[PDB]
RNA sequence: AUAUGUUAAGUGGAAAAGGAUGUGGCGUUGCCCAGACAACUAGGAUGUUGGCUUAGAAGCAGCCAUCAUUUAAAGAGUGCG
RNA sequence: UUGGCACCUCGAUGUCGGCUCAUCGCAUCCUGGGGCUGUAGUCGGUCCCAAGGGUUGGGCUGUUCGCCCAUUAAAGCGGUACGCGAGCUGGGUUCAGAACGUCGUGAGACAGUUCGGUCCCUAUCCGUCGUGGGCGUAGGAAAUUUGAGAGGAGCUGUCCUU
RNA sequence: GGGAUAAGUGCUGAAAGCAUCUAAGCAUGAAGCCCCCCUCAAGAUGAGAUUUCCCAACUUCGGUUAUAAGAUCCCUCAAAG
């Protein structure tokens, strides 16, 4: 569940630190987002120097939310923290370094980019 | 289809019936269709 | 009513029978039967029919001239039969027979099948000249309308099915 | 075709091929008789109806329904049954099939027959508009006291009436409602029982109408 | 209810500029068994586009100049172009 | 809509917005079907048919409005005492305090600002949402049903193949 | 998914020798309309239908006495309130 204003740990070397999301976009009334789903926002917290700065409007796709997924076997994972990597408009990141645990859920929304330049996927 | 109250020739060719009711204006080229409404 | 004086409407070896209120007309290609009219009265003197109007009335005038149509448009379909010719135009139409109904390729996803009806016939001459022939000149229109509702005509390219000597009118809309 | 009836037992899970797991809802779809067969000829339309859970026999001096009375032995003697707690019409089924007495038994539905579900809803009592309608609740502070209300019920005079369908509260209630194109999933003919993916309404041990589905 | 009409829209049982005919009634009028009005198809001309000829334009940028007759009969082309 | 008129109400017809709950028109915002195009396609434009359903979340302003950030298939326009306060708030404003500007000799005033400023009601009838009792249904019962009718539903994106 | 249609699209076809989607006909045509789907429904006073069960005498039969099938009071309860 990551709805709009929610502050979220930026997972990658893209430029920032601390994102809040504006809109989940998708639908009309779409209120809440999971891992796979992309999200537009503001970055609040920015690395000095990098590609993104303080104020910038991004486009980013959820890793790792604290209320994670459920899966067709009746599997669940959950996390510590709410992630996210700033991507450039072709479900491609804009960093080369991406941090953390990612959720398996993305390979199959065609963020394979994500996946390689990451650790350990579960 | 142009509807309007004043349905009229607009060139010569331009023919003037009434189907169903209503005056409408048959001619070859489709621009000049009309009917009265 | 000049189409309602000239109420001649000569027969051949096609034999004309009358029933009171409808008329069958039977012959070499036959069995049409048509409820025409009340008012309009009818008179075979020796060989030929005669369709007779009364009172003159503006509604006994135009129920009359469509009278003498449907007689003589019965028995001439009956003689001869009706053929209206329709055409492809466009890079790969291809029309052909699926034994008795007719399956078009016109630029779709799928065929389109046209199933036929009684007393009409679907002939393909080279995959894009199609006939249509029957005996009754409205069951044969209908159906040669039908051939053209898949896809009209079209005035950049003239693409689409045409009739036999249509006049498509054509634009030239160039990028 | 393929009409039975049943009760809720409860609700499980199951895993299937590639390990996904779906839930169930077993339905113990036991001792279901054809009771009586309804012809257009004597009716106006056909079915079959069918008694499900046979209760014990006439009694004297019997106080409760689980003796059976004396219309329900003369109406399940006309079959060679025992009287029946609950008894449902069929009008999907062919009528041509199912002679009267036929123990329609579970095997009638296969591992992946779409079915609809009839069954009574649970029934909450007296709820108020907001949990009996998804109303929205006024601000719970602010200075507010309008909380779990209903709203407005009309427009002034103009319409100096209440409009009727005004989703007022009252009872929730258990009333009927369908659940369509459910799976079956697993007949277990020994238990006589049948697994349907998902949940059927109800509390358990109710009744349920598990036929075939009309779309 | 009689008698004679009218209207076909439920007009009756709410409008206007205008738009058309839809039928009534009343005229005036010019056309015609020397055969009209359709429509039938059949000659469609020619010097010649002649001139200003006009991007060449030869029914047509625009000035028309638009006379004779291949002719029973059509135009220095009615006109679609 | 701004008005005009002064007909109802001054032994009271009580409040602008917002909230909750809506409902109705169609002069249609999206989706449906068409005509025309100065419509190649992709897009459009314009007109016609149509109310079935749908028609976002924030920032600033008390604001209606408006601007703006995001979206969305679209973020329709109106009517219902500018719908709805015996359903709610009371920010806006006609109360007493105080202050500025301005005006007045003054007490004061502005319809200029600014800060603060009590929201009563146990539902009789109608109407609505549930629920029982009585009687009728030409014998009395138990059970299953017919459906005259009424109500609910009804939206739509994206992607892949062609 | 069916019917019937809107705007539209036609076929045949006169009136009006032609032409003409209309006048007589014949089609086709939408998230709309009617079904289809889901509920609720014989207080549907038109009160429907099927199946099963029950069958009285006293007695100006006025009524009473009892009762049938069936219920209910009461009592134990909740999947119901
Ligand atoms: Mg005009
Ligand atoms: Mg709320
Ligand atoms: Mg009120
Ligand atoms: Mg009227
Ligand atoms: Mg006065
Ligand atoms: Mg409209
Ligand atoms: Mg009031
Ligand atoms: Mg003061
Ligand atoms: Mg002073
Ligand atoms: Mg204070």
């Amino acid at each position: 569940m990551i709805q709009q204003e929610t502050r979220l740990k930026v997972a990658d070397n893209s430029g920032a630190r601390e994102v809040l999301t504006i809109k989940v976009l998708g639908g009309s009334g779409r209120k809440t987002a999971n891992i796979g789903d992309v999200i537009v926002c503001t970055v609040k917290n920015a690395t000095p120097g990098g590609v993104v700065k303080k104020g910038d409007v991004v486009k980013a796709v959820i890793v790792r939310t604290k209320s994670g997924v459920r899966r067709n076997d009746g599997s669940y994972i959950k996390f510590d923290e709410n992630a996210c990597v700033i991507i450039r408009d072709d479900k491609g990141p804009r960093g080369t370094r991406i941090f953390g645990p990612v959720a398996r859920e993305l390979r199959e929304g065609n963020f394979m980019k994500i996946v390689s330049l990451a650790p350990e996927v579960l | 289809m142009k509807v309007r109250p004043s349905v009229k020739p607009i060139c010569e060719k331009c023919k003037v019936i009434k189907r169903k009711g209503k005056v409408m204006v048959i001619c070859e080229n489709p621009k000049h269709k009309q009917r009265q409404g | 009513s000049r189409v309602g004086k000239k109420i001649i409407d000569i027969p051949s070896d096609v034999t004309v029978t009358f029933d009171g209120n409808h008329v069958t007309v039977k012959g070499p290609k036959g069995e049409l039967s048509r409820t025409l009219n009340e008012r309009m009265t009818f008179k075979q003197e020796e060989n030929t029919i005669e369709v007779v109007r009364p009172s003159d009335s503006k509604e006994d005038r135009t129920n009359h001239g469509t009278t003498r149509a449907l007689l003589n448009n019965m028995v001439q379909g009956v003689s001869q039969g009706y053929v209206k010719v329709l055409e492809l135009v466009g890079v790969g139409y291809r029309a052909q027979m699926q034994g008795k109904d007719l399956i078009l390729n016109v630029g779709y996803s799928h065929p389109v099948e046209i199933k036929a009806e009684e007393n009409i016939t679907f002939s393909v001459e080279k995959n894009t000249v199609v006939k249509v022939e029957g005996i009754s000149k409205e069951q044969v229109g209908a159906l040669a309308s039908n051939i053209r509702s898949v896809r009209p005509p079209e005035p950049y390219k003239g693409k689409g099915i045409r009739y036999q000597g249509e006049y498509v009118r054509r634009k030239e809309g160039k990028t | 075709t393929k009409g039975i009836l049943g009760r809720k037992i409860g609700m499980t899970q199951v895993f299937g091929e590639n390990g996904e797991l779906i839930p169930v809802t077993v339905v113990e779809a036991k001792e279901n008789v054809v009771l009586q067969k309804k012809t257009v000829e004597v009716d106006g339309y056909n079915a079959i109806q069918v008694g499900f859970e046979d209760k014990k026999a006439y009694k004297k001096d019997a106080k409760s329904n689980k003796y059976a009375n004396k219309p329900a032995e003369g109406h399940a003697k006309k079959a060679d049954a025992a009287p029946k707690r609950f008894i449902r019409e069929f009008r999907n089924v062919d009528v041509d099939a199912y002679e009267v007495g036929q123990e329609v038994s579970v095997d009638t539905f296969v591992a992946g027959d779409v079915i609809d579900v009839t069954g009574v809803s649970k029934g909450k009592g007296f709820q108020g508009a907001i949990k009996r309608h998804g109303q929205s609740r006024g601000p719970m502070s602010h200075g507010s006291h309008f909380h779990r209300a209903p709203g407005s019920v009309g427009m002034a005079s103009d319409a100096s009436r209440v409009f009727k369908g005004q989703k007022m509260p009252g009872r929730m209630g258990g009333n009927t409602v369908t659940v369509q194109n459910l799976e079956v999933v697993q007949v277990d003919t020994e238990n006589k029982v049948i697994l349907v993916k998902g949940n059927v309404p109800g509390p358990k041990k109710g009744l349920v109408e598990i036929r075939t589905s009309i779309k």
